[PDB]
RNA sequence: GGACCAAGGAGUCUAACGUCUAUGCGAGUGUUUGGGUGUAAAACCCAUACGCGUAGGUUGGGGCCUCGCAAGAGGUGCACAAUCGACCGAUCCUGAUGUCUUCGGAUGGAUUUGAGUAAGAGCAUAGCUGUUGGGACCC
RNA sequence: GUUUGACCUCAAAUCAGGUAGGAGUACCCGCUGAAAAGCGGAGGAAAAGAAACCAACCGGGAUUGCCUUAGUAACGGCGAGUGAAGCGGCAAAAGCUCAAAUUUGAAAUCUGGUACCUUCGGUGCCCGAGUUGUAAUUUGGAGAGGGCAACUUUGGGGCCGUUCCUUGUCUAUGUUCCUUGGAACAGGACGUCAUAGAGGGUGAGAAUCCCGUGUGGCGAGGAGUGCGGUUCUUUGUAAAGUGCCUUCGAAGAGUCGAGUUGUUUUGCAGCUCUAAGUGGGUGGUAAAUUCCAUCUAAAGCUAA
């Protein structure tokens, strides 16, 4: 009736991403290569620009928010590859 | 369509079960140790309540493991949580009136 | 009565398998203490006879209403009108302490500490960094607290 | 609730839904051509209140349809009206006029800047979230409790303070 | 509609509202989901909740008192009724003191309003009955 | 090397050992489905069940069931009527296991065969299975590695009781006189027992005639770890727990989700598309380029 602090339990999910699994992830992301509409993706956006790449792959997609990070894992891809 | 008339007869059988549990538990009490916990709900919200177990972090005030506390038959809720001040230390005074009052046997 | 399994059953020469159960339902052995099968009484309840113990029978809040069965004499308020035993014996029997026995040591591990105790004496910064007889390579204390032990044991 | 907003610019308004009611029923009992061009019916001065005003413009900017819409070149007598009967917009659809559309009961709730985010700019009073009166009910509710508690606590204080005392002459008293 | 005769054979039960009556308690009332108890489907006891309810005048006038031998007279007046009130809520005007330029309701009106205030009556059980529904008097 | 052998796959065995079916089906669980029937699958219960929960509070805390919520919310030609849930009180209460980083100083794991033994098994030996991962340890409530300080703890048998089951046996008092009657168990007179006057039989209403009934007693054969004593052993640098310090600190994807179709009244199913990792799910909240709450889905078991 005054106060009483808990100690907030915050699930090990939501505490960080790991150097492993981010090792994991990219180290796939090169051994699978694309699929074919993100084959299509890559052209997409070098052809007509990121707003038709984002409205293609939202409709590739269900959602808004994961196709802002399908774009912009592939402007990754492009940055990793086409600079380096 | 269903009338319970076995109203009067399962109860007895229900005593028996309050017999018979108690014959194989015999020093010990049927139920564990509850805690005394507060209601939700503005309506209830006054109202005081018996919980299902208390915490870990609470049997640990209390001196003891919650691992050791269910053989002592103390019950415990770890994802309840202790929030409020006067309900975590009531609940500390009853768990030491309970190691107040049992003698176990080795 | 009247399926055709239990009216043949009826006819049979077989007999009814037939047990009872009811007399013996409502008693029970406490199969538990000798102590509590020495003090209970099958006459009193559950209730009235963990309460003739001394015993808290259920833990808390019963529903209902207990007996409270008489023992005084209540008299009307006037309003101001103008002018432990068997509690004991097991207390006693959880006081008692049982025939423990010490931890003893093994023989070939306690011959590598007398080994050890050869090798080097007292000193254990010398015997951690020893390879021969320290290939387990043993914690800084482990050594000693084991080192005590069979000093306890055994060489004082 | 509902937003309609211009997404580069300032207008954003908040609006309450209240009494829907479909195409299922035979309230409608008529269907129309889907692209003809709608009529409005701003049964309202829409004058007066500035922020009623501009209700009235970004509805008529929302619902305005330029020729870009199919099937327009037939007209199929469709109307729309707009009525604030307290503060609440009735909203009636037409095609002599038969209600063929759904039917609304639309409350305004707050108006506030920029395309989603912008400062609150205007609120109205005299709407209530529903949520605050389910919050009454329950309040009420345990105010209730609190004082049958309350009063059964004075009830066994009144039957304990209840008690009148026996005669000197009784013989209970004697004995 | 019928040869006769015997037996069988047709408004039962339940649920939800409703009146009446009886009973207990009374602004409270309701033990029996459940617990305790027991001579054990009985009876007995009951914690916490829950349910439903609760949260001025005049005229008369039962009586009663006084006086009157009586007849009658005077006084106080139950229930209830009528009137004139009052107040609350509404009703449509007044729109002040203030006033963020559209906020505000102060005061005074007006009719009706309402199982409204102006000193409770209900809860529970039983019985008889009204309406409805379950096959619902039977075929 | 045209040879030989590892594998891997696929066959065959009158090879060894096991197992499936059918009946019943009151209750349970799935599938189908009219104006219920049917199908499939179990058990003594089944199912469900340890939050990707409910809430918005001074928060609660697996599931299940009862009373209340309540004929309310909500739905419905808002017609017919349909019809919840949170909380509260109670009954009952119980929690656990995988899948993610190495044991690499030794696959430490197990089936099977055989030889013995104290056999719901044990030991030995040998084939196999298995690294395309069987053991130990760890399931977030963390946990692990160490280190420090201490403490604290040990397991397995036997036997005899007890407990449970199935039985067996023992344990009161009139057959006293008279009448009636074919027959006294009827009627009258005088009695005895009783922790036994329940019931039945005996030629009519039998406490006392018999069986029982009531109270206790003595057995017998099993079940069994429930505990209670004895008795035999168990250590091997074995296993575990608590506090402090140090270094780390990995989890359910054709899934989530989106659209559509059917179905249901929001799920489910199909088809198409199809993710994230300070992630995701869900709900309130706003003085708003909001804050806060609450769980961890896509693996599993669990009495009452």
């Amino acid at each position: 009736v005054t106060s009483m602090t808990p100690a907030p339990k915050i699930s090990y999910k939501k505490g960080a991403a790991s150097n492993r699994t981010k090792f994991v992830r990219s180290l796939v992301r090169e051994i699978a290569g694309l699929s074919p509409y993100e084959r299509r993706l890559i052209d997409l956006i070098r052809n007509s620009g990121e707003k038709r790449a984002r409205k293609v792959a939202k409709k590739r997609l269900g959602s808004f928010t994961r196709a802002k990070a399908k774009v912009e894992e592939m402007n990754n891809i492009i940055a990793a590859s086409r600079r380096h | 369509v269903k009338v319970h008339f076995d109203q009067a007869g399962k109860k007895v059988s229900r005593r028996n079960a309050r017999a018979t549990r108690a014959a194989k538990i015999a020093p010990r009490p049927l139920d564990l140790l509850r805690p005394v916990v507060r209601a939700p709900t503005v309506k209830y919200n006054r109202k005081v309540r018996a919980g299902r177990g208390f915490t870990l972090a609470e049997v640990k005030a209390a001196g003891l493991t919650a691992a050791y506390a269910r053989t002592i038959g103390i019950a415990v809720d770890h994802r309840r949580q202790n929030r409020n001040q006067e309900i975590f230390d009531a609940n500390v005074q009853r768990l030491k009136e309970y190691q107040s009052k049992i003698i176990v046997f080795p | 009565m009247t399926s055709v399994r239990k009216r043949k059953m009826n006819r049979s020469s077989v007999g009814k398998a037939t047990r009872r159960n009811k007399d013996k339902q409502r008693k029970i052995n406490i199969q538990s203490n000798p102590i509590i099968a020495a003090n209970w009484d099958y006459s009193l309840t559950m209730a009235q006879n963990y309460k003739k113990l001394g015993l808290r029978a259920k833990l808390q809040t019963p529903a209902g209403g207990k007996e409270a069965d008489l023992s005084k004499v209540v008299k009307r308020i006037p309003l101001t009108k103008p002018v432990t035993e068997v509690v004991k014996k097991l207390e006693e029997l959880a006081s008692r302490p049982v025939i423990r026995k010490e931890r003893s040591q093994s023989e070939r591990e306690e011959e590598w500490l007398e080994k050890l105790y050869k090798k080097h004496g007292d000193d254990y910064k010398k015997m951690f960094f020893d390879k021969k007889l320290n290939i387990y390579q043993q914690s800084e204390g482990d050594l000693k607290r084991r080192l005590l032990r069979w000093k306890k044991r055994n060489g004082i | 609730y509902l937003w309609l907003s211009k997404p580069p610019n300032g207008p954003t308004i908040k609006f309450y839904i209240q009494n829907l009611h479909t195409m299922d029923e035979x309230x409608x009992x008529x269907x129309x051509x889907x692209g003809s061009r709608p009529v409005l019916s701003f049964d309202q001065r829409f004058e007066s209140s500035p922020h009623y005003q501009l209700i009235k413009e970004l509805l008529v900017h929302n619902f305005g349809v330029p020729p870009x819409x199919x099937x327009x070149x037939x007209x199929x007598d469709h109307v729309m009206s707009f009525s604030i009967v307290d503060d609440k917009i009735w909203v009636r659809t037409y095609e002599s006029l038969v209600e063929i559309g759904p039917r609304f009961v639309m409350t305004v709730i707050l108006i506030l800047e920029g395309s989603f985010g912008g400062p609150k700019i205007y609120e109205n009073k005299q709407y209530v979230s529903p949520n605050v009166v389910r919050a009454q009910i329950k309040q009420q509710a345990a105010e209730e409790a609190k004082s049958r508690a309350e009063a059964a606590v004075e009830r066994k204080i009144k039957r304990r303070e209840n008690v009148l005392a026996a005669d000197p002459l009784s013989n209970d008293a004697l004995f």
